[PDB]
Parts: C-alpha cells; sequence; structure tokens
RNA sequence: CGUAAAGCGCACGCAGGCGGUUUGUUAAGUCAGAUGUGAAAUCCCCGGGCUCAACCUGGGAACUGCAUCUGAUACUGGCAAGCUUGAGUCUCGUAGAGGGGGGUAGAAUUCCAGGUGUAGCGGUGAAAUGCGUAGAGAUCUGGAGGAAUACCGGUGGCGAAGGCGGCCCCCUGGACGAAGACUGACGCUCAGGUGCGAAAGCGUGGGGAGCAAACAGGAUUAGAUACCCUGGUAGUCCACGCCGUAAACGAUGUCGACUUGGAGGUUGUGCCCUUGAGGCGUGGCUUCCGGAGCUAACGCGUUAAGUCGACCGCCUGGGGAGUA
C-alpha cells in the first residue's frame, strides 16, 4: 500500500527536491519501503500467494534496479545500501 | 523487444508493398538511412525524407510500375543473432546479379556490384531481390 | 461537374476496403462518392467507348435487379448494341458455344411460331411452345443478334453481377463498369463509380453510353 | 512444432544469448594488403613416356588453413560522455467472482420434539428391495446442524496459470485512463534454479446435512460382479502440511514491429448544444464474421496460424514405451 504522503517524505530524502521522483535512489528507496511495509501483512495469512506475487515482482524489481544502480556507479550505490538496510 | 530495427524496416518496406502503401514512416538511424540511401540511390524507392528533430521519423516512397510494386523481395540477412561477414570475391550476387545486396563496407555501405570495384567486402545486410 | 441529377453514393457501413480512394463520409451514416475523381473516369470511358465503337465491335450491357433492366433494355434498343437486362445465365460467353445452340433455338423456333405450327400438334402444345418461347425471348433476347464474342462487356453494377466481371475477364475482353461503393474494382478495368441502386444514375451513365455508342457508326 | 511426431501447466529469475539512439576513442571481431608457412605423393589442368589403356611422369594450379606485419573503420564488441521515442517512478481517478483473514443472512435438504390425521408412501420402462396402522407419506409449529450460495448472470468481469461468484468489515495484489513530472536503455529472453499449480489422493486434528467411490440388497440380462432403484463408508467441508499431476486446451512459448474492414461486448477519458433516453473522437480488454496473405486441407485472419526479429522449449515412422 504505502499512503501517499509517506511516498510524499520519502522523495524529499532521496533525489533532489519535492518535484523529482523519477530517480533511481527514490525508486529503490519506495520499493524498499513497501516491502517493510508488507512484511507483516505475510506474518499472518501466508496463505496469500497472489499479493506474495505483487511483492516478488516489485522484489525483482528493486534488484534490477540496484544493479544498475551498482554498475552505473558503486560509490553512491554504496551509500545507498548502507543506509537503506539490506545486502548480505 | 525491437532487437533489430534494420530487419524492422526491411519488413515496413516489405508490408508497405503488400499493403502498397504509398509512405512507410520510421524511426531514423545512421544506417537507416544509409541503407535507405543504397536503395534510393539503386532505384527501388522513389526519394526520401529524414523529416523529424529530436525524434527523426524518416519515411520511404515506395515504387510501382505497372500492378506489381517494385520490390520483388527483401530477406534480412546478416541478422542479429547470426552475423555474416563476406570475404570480397565472397559476395553473393542476387538473381544472378540483376538485384543488388546491400553490404556495409569499411568505406561505408555499398552495393555487392560497387564492393566488387571497391576491391573490398564486408557485412553483407540484406539481399533485394 | 454534376451535370444533373443525384448519385453520390450510397449504401452505408458494409463498404469495400478496397474502394478508399472514392469514399466520404455523409451525416446520414452513409458514404458519399467523389465526383472530383469520378469526371476523368467516365469521360475516359465513353472516350474508350467510343473508339471500340469505332472499331465497330459488339458491346454487351449487363443489368438487373427489376427496375435497372428497363433502363438497359431501353438503351440498347434505342441504341444498336446488344443487353441481358434479366437473368445472366452462367457462362454465356467462357461457355458461349453451347448457349449458341441455345440461341438457334430461340430463333428457329420463334419463327416457328409466327407463320409455322402455330397449334398443329395440340391447343396444349401450342400454349407451352408460345410459353417456353417467350422464356427463352427474355432469357437471352438481347444476345440473340450477336453470334459472336462481344468487344466490351459493359455492366451495370460490379459486387453484384460478379459472375459476368469474372466471366468476361477470362479472356481478352475490356469489362468496364459503373461500380458502387461497396463494388469491387479487381476484375474491372476502366472503374466508373456512382451510385448504382437509383434508377436516374444507370440512366444517366448508361444514356452518356448511349451517345458515344451512337457515334461509332459514323 | 493449432489438428499429422512436436510449445514445458504457469510464472520469477542467476549464468548464457541478444539489444534503441547521437558523439568520441579504441581496433577485439570484420575487411584489404604484404611476407612466412600450408612436406612429397594423391585430386584437378596442360604436356611427355610405355603399340593403346591402366600405370608412370614434367610443369602448373590447388592445398578452401594458420600466424605475424602495415592499413581501413562503415557494421558489431570494449571504454567514455550523453539523448528520448523502450523500460520505469510520481500525481488523480476508474471498474472488477484478484487474493487472505474475520463476521453474517435467506431459501432448501436431513435430523429431532410435539400437534392434526390416515392408509399407503417411495421408486421405475415396469417392478422389487426400502419405509408404513409400533402410525409413515402429506401437514403445522419449535429446534439443531452442516454445506452451497437461486434471481442478478451475460462468448460479462478479474487473475500469470490453476482458478474466482449471497452480503459486510479488515489486510492486500495487479491492470487501465487523463494531463503532466522525473530517471536515463535500468531492456527482452532464460538452461540449471525458485515459486505457484484443478481434481483425486496422503498425513494430523476437527466436522459431517446433502452427495457419494467401496460395499449391500432389488431388479434387468444368457451372465450384469455395470447401466436403473433402495441404502450407504471413505471422500467432498475446516485448520496445517504433502503430493505436483489433467484434453493444466485459444491442443497455439515469450517479447517487439508492421500489415485492408465490419458488427458487437466491457471499461475509461477528450470533445460537441444536456441543446431531447444524443453527435463526433481517443485508449484498454474481449466475442463473432470475413480481405490480402498464409495453410496439406480444415481453417487463421491487426488478441494471425500473415510479414519479420530475439531468445527458450520440443519433434525426428508405428509398436516395445513414456516402459525397464
Ligand atoms: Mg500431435
Ligand atoms: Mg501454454
Ligand atoms: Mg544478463
Ligand atoms: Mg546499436
Ligand atoms: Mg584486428
Ligand atoms: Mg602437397
Ligand atoms: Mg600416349
Ligand atoms: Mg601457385
Ligand atoms: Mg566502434
Ligand atoms: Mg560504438
Ligand atoms: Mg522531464
Ligand atoms: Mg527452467
Ligand atoms: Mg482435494
Ligand atoms: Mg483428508
Ligand atoms: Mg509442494
Ligand atoms: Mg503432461
Ligand atoms: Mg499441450
Ligand atoms: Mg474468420
Ligand atoms: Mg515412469
Amino acid at each position: 500500500s504505502l499512503s501517499t504522503e509517506a511516498t510524499a517524505k520519502i522523495v524529499s530524502e532521496f533525489g533532489r527536491d519535492a518535484n523529482d521522483t523519477g530517480s533511481t535512489e527514490v525508486q529503490v528507496a519506495l520499493l524498499t519501503a513497501q516491502i517493510n511495509h508488507l512484511q507483516g501483512h505475510f506474518a499472518e495469512h501466508k496463505k496469500d500467494h497472489h499479493s506474495r506475487r505483487g511483492l516478488l515482482r516489485m522484489v525483482s524489481q528493486r534488484r534490477k534496479l540496484l544493479d544498475y544502480l551498482k554498475r552505473k556507479d558503486v560509490a553512491r550505490y554504496t551509500q545507498l545500501i548502507e543506509r537503506l538496510g539490506l545486502r548480505r | 523487444s525491437m532487437q533489430d530495427p534494420i530487419a524492422d524496416m526491411l519488413t515496413r518496406i516489405r508490408n508497405g508493398q503488400a499493403a502498397n502503401k504509398a509512405a512507410v514512416t520510421m524511426p531514423s538511424s545512421k544506417l537507416k538511412v544509409a541503407i535507405a540511401n543504397v536503395l534510393k540511390e539503386e532505384g527501388f524507392i522513389e526519394d526520401f525524407k529524414v523529416e523529424g528533430d529530436t525524434k527523426p521519423e524518416l519515411e520511404l516512397t515506395l515504387k510501382y510500375f505497372q500492378g506489381k510494386a517494385v520490390v520483388e523481395s527483401i530477406q534480412r540477412v546478416s541478422r542479429p543473432g547470426l552475423r555474416i561477414y563476406k570475404r570480397k570475391d565472397e559476395l553473393p550476387k542476387v538473381m544472378a546479379g540483376l538485384g543488388i545486396a546491400v553490404v556495409s563496407t569499411s568505406k561505408g555501405v555499398m552495393t555487392d556490384r560497387a564492393a566488387r570495384q571497391a576491391g573490398l567486402g564486408g557485412e553483407i545486410i540484406c539481399y533485394v531481390a | 461537374m454534376l451535370k444533373a441529377g443525384v448519385h453520390f453514393g450510397h449504401q452505408t457501413r458494409y463498404w469495400n476496403p478496397k474502394m478508399k480512394p472514392f469514399i466520404f463520409g455523409a451525416r446520414n451514416k452513409v458514404h458519399i462518392i467523389n465526383l472530383e475523381k469520378t469526371v476523368p473516369m467516365f469521360n475516359e470511358a465513353l472516350a474508350e467507348l467510343n473508339k471500340i465503337a469505332s472499331r465497330k465491335g459488339k458491346i454487351l450491357f449487363v443489368g438487373t435487379k427489376r427496375a435497372a433492366s428497363e433502363a438497359v433494355k431501353d438503351a440498347a434498343l434505342s441504341c444498336d448494341q446488344f443487353f441481358v437486362n434479366h437473368r445472366w445465365l452462367g457462362g454465356m460467353l467462357t461457355n458461349w458455344k453451347t448457349v449458341r445452340q441455345s440461341i438457334k433455338r430461340l430463333k428457329d423456333l420463334e419463327t416457328q411460331s409466327q407463320d409455322g405450327t402455330f397449334d398443329k400438334l395440340t391447343k396444349k402444345e401450342a400454349l407451352m411452345r408460345t410459353r417456353e418461347l417467350e422464356k427463352l425471348e427474355n432469357s437471352l433476347g438481347g444476345i440473340k443478334d450477336m453470334g459472336g464474342l462481344p468487344d466490351a462487356l459493359f455492366v451495370i453494377d460490379a459486387d453484384h453481377e460478379h459472375i459476368a466481371i469474372k466471366e468476361a475477364n477470362n479472356l481478352g475482353i475490356p469489362v468496364f463498369a459503373i461500380v458502387d461503393t461497396n463494388s469491387d474494382p479487381d476484375g474491372v478495368d476502366f472503374v466508373i463509380p456512382g451510385n448504382d441502386d437509383a434508377i436516374r444514375a444507370v440512366t444517366l451513365y448508361l444514356g452518356a453510353v448511349a451517345a458515344t455508342v451512337r457515334e461509332g457508326r459514323s
């Protein structure tokens, strides 16, 4: 789900300004925030495989976006991943 | 997912002859204008334009004669899944020489008949019967 | 130039996709055929009709759809050529050599009724003979005086009388005709756009034809 | 590779393959040139010698190759800086049996208790088993339960496929449209892998009306271990696991481009006078009919089985066998 205001905040933290929204870092941030907000919904139900599938979609989306970001510039990439809380 | 723009050009022309459309409008590229330049100079296409700015939508003007469209056939050869680079003498003649085969060489894109004079060959792009 | 009456196109939704050059959209949810392209078409077609008429070539004016048949018969008997206003028997051209004896039959029998055996067998027999006579007289009457093969097959329609076109197109016979929006200009050579179901349209075209052919004997 | 053998049930996705557009560079592929080599014979060509031939034999070409060397630089690759038409994010809405969790209502069947009441009820082609004067069937009342949700409902909708329909709340997925905004090729496919996957089935604990394998009886029949009838257990229902299969079928892989029309359905939005249940447009999904073309034919036909491109899967006579 993720509220519209939530996104309004997240953008103004991972981009240039409120006007921007399409940059990679912003997209990844969004994906991760939503995923984390979804962790709960799968704490129970568990049989919800369709919602699940939507999740998996946004997850692989995130891995692709991150992979690109890395190949483009490892520097700020290391910043992003170190901040967003992930990686093995 | 639009893996091969050239074959797409050729197939736009092919469906444009089958449907007998006048102009064929397609996104442009240097190789596009080169190949279209070859077909034009050879006489397969009556004129063309690269009209467009940041998104050059070059359009070709297909030729006809009697009732049948001029282009006999136009098969893409050196597809991206299988590049073909013929040697000088190895350059094939199409329809015993009355049909040019657009071939890209170091001197530029040209007909094979010309590449027989240029003393050199290169990637054969497309047979045009 | 719109010479006189109305004949813009007609039909409605089911326009034949082949006739894109000669269509427009009327507010009455029905197409209106362009006259601009039409004028040179029937002009040049009439020119060809005058050329082949000077060639003294036999012409067939094919027609049907009831009300048009009269216009057809009028445009041939008023002129000098030939006509098939009624049922167009399949294979009367590419299968012409049996139709040939069908005609021989018509002529010899219509002669037999006018002076010969008028009731010799039985009154019933006379009835049957008059009957069959009238049948062959209206079935293949307009082609009776031919005995050869038409130099040109002018048709009153295309999509409806498709068999006449496909048949006369099997051999060296030009087949220019007035076609409607839903018609196919495939087998047809010199296409003449304009509506067809109207009587004024067929009287107009066919009459112009009468003029141009009527000049061929001079 | 729709129906002849042959698209994995569906998806996600690593390696791999392939990749829009402009400029620079490099020159890996590619191409041109040169030199070295490519043993001799053999093969081929032109001569010579055995009386001819075979065979022998001189010269030549050939040895489709490989390597270094100097060039070319269009196309591809690498590196660099980019562009926006691919892909993606944001904003406003729209429709929906999409999913999961929790409630809840009505009709009905069955059971239970009692009232009224009386000999049949039930079933079938007919009939019997079956139920019934211990009072059934019919009927009325009260109750208890489980399961599925008439009407709406539609070649209607949604979902990747399987699949999903009473109503309600709660959590939640995706699709689409409008005007923009921004990212800058982040794409497509995908072996191995991972997930999902009707029904039946299996395990554990519940539930059990109806229905119903197995089973039993009655018939029918030459027989009837079936069809038909009367019963009836597992199963069907719930929770959690497993199974991993279907004619999992538009028998039709996915993504992209292009190529005449018609009638519809469903769902948005722009526009025009709503000037009257309308008029003219623009997207998404979907049904039927058909043109060019394709096809062995049937048929398909802008949601192609047409015209092409990328990648993957699979086929190679029937049987043995999808078995050991
Ligand atoms: Mg098969
Ligand atoms: Mg499939
Ligand atoms: Mg890759
Ligand atoms: Mg490129
Ligand atoms: Mg090199
Ligand atoms: Mg040797
Ligand atoms: Mg000798
Ligand atoms: Mg040599
Ligand atoms: Mg380069
Ligand atoms: Mg480059
Ligand atoms: Mg912008
Ligand atoms: Mg696999
Ligand atoms: Mg089951
Ligand atoms: Mg069980
Ligand atoms: Mg499993
Ligand atoms: Mg199977
Ligand atoms: Mg199959
Ligand atoms: Mg069809
Ligand atoms: Mg087995």
